[PDB]
């Protein structure tokens, strides 16, 4: 589980392990999407869904 | 796989006496691709993995 409250703000890179479940509980569209990539440093194709 | 494969010879426009040098292929990689994968990364390579 993850949580954003007050000062806390978590954006940690998570390994994919060739497939993930995902679920979110939101009151007012807090989460706008994801980003998938391998290196994320000018070296590999990445995708954005928002 | 399910489909058809086609090929034809093109020496008329794809080659010349001085040669055409516009094409490249990747012979070094730490691991074989999975089906229909792609990698367009160009970087220095060293066998140590560093
Ligand atoms: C495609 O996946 C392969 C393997 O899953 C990735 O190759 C790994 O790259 C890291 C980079 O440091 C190496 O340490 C590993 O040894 C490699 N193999 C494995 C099995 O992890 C490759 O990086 C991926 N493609 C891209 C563009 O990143
Ligand atoms: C992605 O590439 C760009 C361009 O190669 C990087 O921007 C460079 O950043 C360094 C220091 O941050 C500067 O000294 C260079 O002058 C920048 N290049 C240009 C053309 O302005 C950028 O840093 C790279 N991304 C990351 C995360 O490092
Ligand atoms: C004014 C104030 O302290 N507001 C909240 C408090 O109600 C809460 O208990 C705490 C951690 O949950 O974060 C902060």
């Amino acid at each position: 589980g993850f949580h954003t409250i007050n000062h806390t703000f978590d954006n940690p890179v998570i390994p994919f392990k060739d497939g993930i479940y995902f679920a979110a509980t939101e009151k007012s569209n807090v989460v706008r999407g994801w980003v998938f990539g391998s290196t994320m440093n000018n070296k590999s194709q990445s995708v954005i869904i928002i | 796989f399910m489909g058809c494969v086609l090929a034809w010879n093109t020496r008329n426009i794809d080659a010349t006496s001085t040669g055409n040098y516009n094409y490249k292929y990747r012979y070094l990689r730490h691991g074989k691709l999975r089906p229909f994968e792609r990698d367009i990364s160009n970087v220095p390579f060293s066998p140590d993995g560093k």
